[PDB]
């Protein structure tokens, strides 16, 4: 509040950011990832245009804004828009100077080593900031329950992970990192609506299918048996006025598109069912590890909330595995800002100066100073 | 027509140009081949040898010592 | 006219794929004579390092006799 | 060539076949193990696509084939695929029917006893086959040099094997199976490129890693001095322009995988260097056996080309084991085919009418018949 | 073109006219090969001012005309959307497939449809796909020369197909899947 320096909470993803004040539990500003320009001509003196359009601003008028994507998977088109995305979020709401508090953020897991260090140079050169560090997804989201002994796969519009960190971390290979979450879900429904003719074309309506997506779209339990359901006019049509004027009745659109996680091969991929990749992770461990992995399976990210995704889980993980322990899965009712609960510990730790990094650390180390020392 | 005639004769000069180049180059090409071949080969030696000096040195010296 | 356009059109892909060419084979008979430099160079190397680890091996060996 | 049934000459393994005509000393014929599907639907029309495509022939286009590993370690996930991969060797190249010749292959050491019978039973029953035989791997590696007392060391794509068969086979338990081997290196690569940002994903690029492996790849001395090394441009950064067309500069890249070789606690397992399960099969034999034993190592597979394997066992053995004798360890120049040149002589020999099965021996003692008289 | 003709006065505007300038364009018109260059070209009037004069009784000189249409091709910036020249949507379906099975497909591009008789058409693309994408590959397009066409010289052979019958529909088969029965079993 005012004595100690006090450090700040954020959680940077590839769609949604996560921000708040200080010693917070939950972040107190989530705005969209979102800065394209007029490539119409602005008014062009009805403001010298620029400002691609961010924030609550830019969200609430699309119509004229050519969402430019600067952060997909590892690859930032451009750095220098990003450098006026962070100008705004500590001043214009917070009212609070990074040059005063230290800072958090999470560290997307296989990223280019080059990244972690453009990143840090924005900060240390300019934003001056003798405290931070970027700690792992993942493992915010366990140390937030109570045992030292469960698997998490976390994700949300990044990538997806499945981690099985419960003991430690890092050993053969187990954890594993998959482009499908998102921003995919988001860009495959388009293509599976132009064969009913609705083809919502540019990027500024493609938003409006997340937008529409996280109200009644659903998962189907089993695509074989919905599929003669269609036969009835019920749980199919469902009703949804667009605010701009012409319904869409969402029936088997709903339980189409989230398919295509239980199948990548719907997009290209050899990659097999999230339920596979949960073999994937277990058979290379121990053989006296599965009995009490089985018996805790932590499930956090906020795409984890599509009704008929958490029940599809005992179905297929029974199947072809070990059946003689106790089969649960922990998917956190709120498992979106599970991320968000462990970061407000980890900037009050104290243990964590074993850990962060300081100014002068920066200095002496290089700018590998980071991933160089710890993991 | 007679611009018909004279467009005629400077395709065949940037053609014959090209054919001529082509040959050299695969030529090129093939000779890089066999030399790099030869360069890595003749490198994995250079690097045995100086893997059996520093063997040999170091086995010279317990003798020496073993001598006094 | 067509016919006109149709081996004007060709003048320019036959020139394009000509500068082409002979600017890669020019830099790729550069890129020879570099190549070949090192793996001379290299080769005299290897030359010494073998003459050299052979010396050693009968170093080693009338050392070998003297210990015992 | 025609008197004589005359036998052909095979070895089959888990990544790569080799097999030629009869009477040779090398493989003339040698297919890499492929067979996938085309996720995609073959133009579909455009061939009744079946054929997951095989041979030069998948090799040659990868691209549009979902390469489909059949053999894995032990278990076939499906051997109705290999029916018609045999059907392709004997035939489309040699000529000659099997119906006619005898045939030889190779034992994979502790193998499942089902799995023997199941193979020869698709050559009794349907290629009809009054005589083969199945031999070990590394024995045969043995018999081609001039002496009666060596140790073996074979491996190459199925699991690593460190036999000492010199003046006889099987005693306490001093060989060794290691599930290590060609594919687990092929495996590994891809995970560690991730951190780089390099990321080569599906299982077609993924043979890819294998083939520029075996072009410049090679095996650290010392990881601690070549660490500092790195500070340099010049053997560190290598060329080689991806036939696509992005050079993948792999300078710390070459000799940072194979370290798992001597360091298998980078994925997940107990079993130490190579150069102590060398003195896990030594210390189990009689005392008076060792002095000799270290006199000659043979050591077989083409798996052990890569620069810089030779030169860091003299370091490794000499270290923690008696040094009084002459430590010597025989790596063949062209040690992959060191199995084929044992394998053309077990086919000639006479005496091995007393060692292989004849057509009414496979019905008079069931099919166990195999593996319940010999060893 | 025919908004764009409104900068000079010239104003093509009911629904039959519209139609004399799809006649007009595929007999003069091309594509510029590069907008910059071309551009300062227009000081001469040799390859610009075409002469054209209207079956009815009006020259226009489509001189500047000509390549400018075309380049909305390349840059549909100019009809208010996001995509891209027809280059990156070539990369678009290349970089989503497998990793090797690109090196061939650039061995072999396909490009059917009469609307690429234009002059300036396809030496454009060897242009643009070479600059941003792997380059160690045989670049080549297969542009048929009639491949207009191509669609229909295909046709006659589905026809005549015996194998057909697996994929046809017969009266029956209307009847008893249904309407549906057509894009419900084939694809
Ligand atoms: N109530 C909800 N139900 C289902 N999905 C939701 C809900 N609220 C948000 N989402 C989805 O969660 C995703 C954003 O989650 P988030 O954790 O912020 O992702 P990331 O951090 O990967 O950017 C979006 O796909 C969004 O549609
Ligand atoms: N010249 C070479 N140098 C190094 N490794 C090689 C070479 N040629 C082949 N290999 C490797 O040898 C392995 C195949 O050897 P092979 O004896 O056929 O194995 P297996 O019989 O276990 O299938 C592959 O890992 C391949 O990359
Ligand atoms: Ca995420
Ligand atoms: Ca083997």
């Amino acid at each position: 509040d005012e004595d100690e320096t006090t450090a700040l909470v954020c959680d940077n993803g590839s769609g949604l950011v996560k921000a708040g004040f200080a010693g917070d539990d939950a972040p107190r500003a989530v705005f969209p990832s979102i800065v394209g320009r007029p490539r119409h001509q602005g008014v062009m003196v009805g403001m010298g245009q620029k400002d691609s359009y961010v924030g609550d601003e830019a969200q609430s008028k699309r119509g004229i804004l050519t969402l430019k994507y600067p952060i997909e998977h590892g690859i930032i088109t451009n750095w220098d828009d990003m450098e006026k995305i962070w100008h705004h979020t500590f001043y214009n709401e917070l009212r609070v100077a990074p040059e005063e508090h230290p800072t958090l953020l999470t560290e997307a897991p296989l990223n280019p080593k080059a990244n972690r260090e453009k990143m840090t140079q924005i900060m240390f050169e300019t934003f001056n900031v003798p405290a931070m560090y970027v700690a792992i997804q993942a493992v915010l989201s366990l140390y937030a329950s109570g045992r030292t002994t469960g698997i998490v796969l976390d994700s949300g519009d990044g990538v997806t992970h499945n981690v099985p960190i419960y003991e430690g971390y890092a050993l053969p290979h187990a954890i594993m990192r998959l482009d499908l979450a998102g921003r995919d879900l988001t860009d495959y429904l388009m293509k599976i609506l132009t064969e009913r003719g609705y083809s919502f074309v540019t990027t500024a309506e493609r938003e409006i299918v997340r937008d529409i997506k996280e109200k009644l779209c659903y998962v189907a339990l089993d695509f074989e048996n919905e599929m003669a359901t269609a036969a009835s006019s019920s749980s199919l049509e469902k009703s949804y006025e667009l605010p701009d004027g012409q319904v869409i009745t969402i029936g088997n659109e709903r339980f189409r598109c989230p398919e295509t996680l239980f199948q990548p091969s719907f997009i290209g991929m050899e990659s097999a069912g999230i339920h596979e990749t949960t073999y994937n992770s277990i058979m290379k461990c121990d053989i006296d590890i599965r009995k009490d992995l089985y018996a805790n399976n932590v499930m956090s990210g906020g795409t984890t909330m599509y009704p008929g995704i958490a029940d599809r889980m005992q179905k297929e993980i029974t199947a072809l595995a070990p059946s003689t322990m106790k089969i649960k899965i922990i998917a956190p009712p709120e498992r979106k800002y599970s991320v968000w609960i462990g970061g407000s510990i980890l900037a009050s730790l104290s243990t964590f100066q074993q850990m962060w990094i300081t100014k002068q650390e920066y200095d002496e180390a290089g700018p590998s100073i980071v991933h160089r020392k710890c993991f | 027509a007679r611009k018909l005639v004279i467009i005629e004769s400077d395709l065949e000069r940037a053609e014959e140009r090209a054919e001529l180049s082509e040959g050299k180059c695969a030529e090129l090409e093939e000779e890089l081949k066999t030399v790099t071949n030869n360069l890595k080969s003749l490198e994995a030696q250079a690097e045995k040898y100086s893997q059996k000096e520093d063997k040999y040195e170091e086995e010279i010296k317990v003798l020496s010592d073993k001598l006094k």
